[PDB]
């Protein structure tokens, strides 16, 4: 398993405010089902990405997912773990920031994850109740790939 | 006064030695190259041949100075397959380029003059 | 008022208290007057200190040198131990004063 | 003035402002390449922010390899405006500014002259006072 | 981890200039073959130079100067002789260097020009490159100028003087398709001579997969080397110093084991 | 001085064509028509001729120190 998010989101934005980099655009998606609203940046000349795109995300504690760490290392040799290629664009990263709508008192009930994948950002707001899997300082794998 | 000859980029005076192993003690199976008297020419070379070899985890070269004439390879390899076994075939492997590049040209040029 | 709401340390919520530190330690709080009288005497002084800070910088500067940053401090011993902040904590207030 | 008066000046500040940008990613023989320069560093290749379809290491992964120990230091670039930090996207940056390097390694933002030069509450002065006076030579000339 | 097979195209050959495309090879095997081109080539040039009689208005070190940058015929002895260095004989003997000796003396009024013809050499391979007439000093009536020079073999890596190529022309993805630069307004660079695009757009597509490759060459011999004769000798200099590393590397190798 | 052989930049010859340079120039060409029929089409060669002031002619004019 080794799974700490996965759902399909809907690109509703690229340049809400304007361009600032020219090799990478910043997502704004929202989510079906969850209801989850993502904030990404994408890497464009790599991985090409237009409005209204079916796309699905998935969040992974380790690329194997056979429940192993991968210690952090990059080595080409790594396929006979079975590493989990089945999407186009990968990423790699850890969470910096987890913000929450909680109180004192009252425990939250809407999460912000904030990973930074080597200089690219990720925002996802949602319900704690499916957000709860991310940990602050922890390694964190993106996988993307477009849907008919 | 302390301008240095002129053959001091490719002449080895007595001492030096023109290739030195030596290993790396921080990862396994990694091994630094320290190569006298040479420069740009033959370390882009080495470090653009060994990333060819999928065997080899880390490749590449360094100047230490302009001033001095010396370059420092460091190749990482996978487990069983030495890093001096890596430059010695990435070595054979341009040796044989160079060979067939010469011999294919030296062929276009006779072609180019009556042809 | 925000002076007290940040540095009073109001354990009469006591749900409050049972987010922010362990299960264990509410209920040592609570129970004992000697805490909560030592921790009175803490908010007391904090606030001399207070009195006595607006005595020395007039202006309302608040920059000023001293010699070890805590605050980069705490948060260094934050990264370096693993603090989560989202999991009440195992430090005793009394042991803290 | 408890400032240093060492930092990272003319060449090496304007191509640092440049790398550090998101837009840059760096291919495999470009990251050996860079990699041989560090003095300090352990002979481990992170991994790329990228890995599919093509490996592609970035500017701050690097860098965060430079960054000695676990170094704590929050910045704000030269370009950073006054509206991010009152409105959303505070931890966002949506053009990539300000600073945050968090256990040695650089999370976010963009490096200038607020950050590696010579003021108050610098990167560099925090990696200096934090470690020490050799590990921060060390951490010039890799970054030089 | 074997060699790519690399393909020859030549497009222009003359007496002074070579144009060929290398395709199907590295970035850097390209640049260090450019690289040889201008730096490992073995040339003949004048190295030693022993002035007799000076009266012309430069001083000696000048004409021995001007004297060292004249190209010297090496198309084929030059792989014959020797390095000075290495040469058993002390001083200077044929089978390590080429005598060259200028006797000039102005005596009409008329200034006399005092050209690359007036050199004189042993051996009749070499000729500094006259089958105009490249200019030593200008004599005037009364002035003199004798000397005594050898010419060494050497290579660009010493001297310029050892040059044996003028501007090496370099270029790759002449259509700009890798984004190795990136062009803040594209409309407004000139396309290559090699550019295969259309005059409506201005670069090609981005490739993501694509490397260097097909490497535009254009090789501008200086006449002391046939241009092909100077990409020929690349190769074989370069091929000799790989081979001697590789002599070293194995004689490292079992000493170390 | 005098005009120096081995254009500095790339090193292509130029000792030699200060003569034709100059009686081109004498009796039809532009310098630019000069240079292009001399065949120096690298600027660099083109501002070595270009540029050229041939101070040896003044030089000459002193009388030697030997007659
Ligand atoms: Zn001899
Ligand atoms: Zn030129």
């Amino acid at each position: 398993a080794g799974i700490l998010f996965e759902d399909i989101f809907d690109v509703k934005d690229i340049d809400p405010e304007g361009k600032k980099f020219d090799r990478v655009s910043r997502l704004h998606c929202e989510s079906e089902s969850f209801k989850m609203d993502l904030i990404l940046d994408v890497n464009i000349q790599i991985y090409p990405v237009d409005l209204g795109d079916k796309f699905r995300l998935v969040i992974a504690s380790t690329l194997y997912e056979d429940g192993t760490l991968d210690d952090g290392e990059y080595n080409p040799t790594d396929d006979r773990p079975s590493r989990a290629d089945q999407f186009e664009y990968v990423m790699y990263g850890k969470v910096y920031r987890i913000e929450g709508d909680e109180t004192s008192t009252e425990a939250a009930t809407r999460l912000s994850a904030y990973v930074s994948y080597g200089g690219l950002l990720m925002r996802l707001q949602g319900d704690a109740n499916n957000l709860h899997g991310f940990e602050v300082d922890s390694r964190v794998y993106l996988l993307m790939k477009k849907l008919a | 006064m302390n301008a240095p000859p002129a053959f001091e980029s490719f002449l080895l005076f007595e001492g030096e030695k023109k290739i030195t192993i030596n290993k790396d003690t921080k990862v396994p199976n990694a091994c630094l190259f320290t190569i006298n008297k040479e420069d740009h020419t033959l370390g882009n070379i080495i470090k653009s041949q060994l990333l060819k070899d999928p065997q080899v985890l880390f490749a590449g070269y360094k100047v230490p100075h302009p001033l001095e004439h010396k370059i420092i390879i460091r190749v990482q390899t996978t487990p069983d397959y030495s890093p001096q076994e890596a430059f010695t075939n990435a070595i054979t492997d341009l040796i044989s380029e160079l060979s067939l590049l010469e011999e294919r040209f030296r062929v276009a040029i006779k072609d180019k003059q009556e042809g | 008022k925000a002076f007290e709401k940040k540095f009073r340390f109001d354990y009469t919520n006591e749900r409050a208290l049972r987010r922010t530190l362990q299960e264990d330690l509410v209920k040592d709080v609570l129970s004992n007057a000697h805490i909560q009288n030592e921790l009175e005497r803490e908010f007391e002084r904090m606030r001399e200190d207070r009195e006595v800070l607006r005595v020395i910088f007039p202006t309302g500067d608040s920059k000023v040198v001293l010699p070890c940053n805590l605050l980069r401090m705490i948060w260094n011993a934050q990264k370096i131990f693993h603090i989560n902040p989202r999991l009440p904590s195992d430090l005793h207030p009394i042991k803290v004063v | 003035s408890n400032r240093p008066v060492m930092g990272i000046v003319q060449d090496t500040l304007t191509a640092v402002r440049k790398f550090t940008k998101r837009d840059v990613f760096l291919e495999r023989g470009e990251v050996m390449n860079l990699l041989m320069f560090l003095s300090t560093w352990d002979g481990k290749v992170p991994q790329p922010a990228i890995l599919k379809p093509r490996p592609l290491w970035t500017g701050k992964q690097i860098f965060s390899l430079i960054i000695p120990g676990h170094i704590n230091c929050i910045r704000t670039h030269s370009t950073h405006p006054d509206d991010e930090d009152s409105g959303p996207y505070k931890h966002i940056s949506p053009g990539d500014t300000k600073v945050v390097v968090e256990n040695g390694e650089l999370i976010m933002g963009i490096l200038c002259k607020k950050s590696l030069g010579t003021s108050a509450g610098s990167l560099v002065h925090i990696s200096y006072l934090e470690m020490g006076h050799d590990i921060t030579r060390l951490f010039y000339s890799n970054i030089q | 981890p074997y060699a790519n097979q690399p393909t020859v195209r030549i497009t222009e050959l003359t007496d002074e200039n070579v144009k060929f495309i290398i395709e199907n090879t590295d970035l850097a095997v390209a640049n260090s073959i450019r690289r040889v081109f201008i730096a490992e080539v073995p040339i003949i040039a004048i190295d030693w130079v022993q002035i007799d009689a000076n009266s012309s208005v430069l001083h000696d070190e000048f004409i021995a100067h001007r004297l060292g940058l004249i190209p010297l015929i090496s198309d084929d002895i030059v792989d014959k002789l020797q390095y000075s260095r290495d040469c058993t004989c002390e001083e200077f003997c044929p089978e390590c260097s080429v005598e060259f000796t200028l006797d000039v003396r102005c005596n009409e009024d008329q200034t006399r020009h005092v050209t690359s013809r007036d050199l004189i050499s042993n051996s009749p391979r070499v000729i500094p490159v006259t089958s105009d007439d490249i200019l030593i000093v200008k004599l005037r009536k009364g002035q003199e100028l004798r000397l005594r020079a050898y010419a060494k073999k050497g290579f660009g890596k010493e001297h310029a003087k050892w040059n044996p190529t003028a501007g090496v022309a370099f270029e790759y993805d002449p259509d700009n398709a890798l984004r190795h630069t990136v062009y803040p307004k594209p409309e407004e660079w000139p396309k290559s001579e090699y550019s295969e695009l259309d005059e409506d757009e201005s670069q090609a597509p981005y490739d993501p997969n694509g490397k260097p490759e097909r490497f535009y060459y254009n090789v501008e011999s200086c006449g002391s080397l046939r241009p092909e004769t100077i990409v020929l000798s690349a190769l074989s200099g370069l091929k000799k110093k790989l081979s001697d590393l590789q002599t070293q590397l194995s004689h490292e190798i079992q000493s170390d084991v | 001085m005098i005009i120096p052989v081995r254009c500095f930049t790339c090193g292509k010859i130029v000792g030699n064509k200060w003569e034709a340079y100059l009686g081109l120039l004498q009796a039809e060409y532009t310098e630019g028509d000069a240079l292009d029929a001399l065949g120096l089409k690298r600027y660099c060669c083109r501002r070595m001729l270009l540029a050229h002031v041939d101070l040896i002619e003044k030089l000459l004019n002193y009388a030697p120190l030997e007659k």
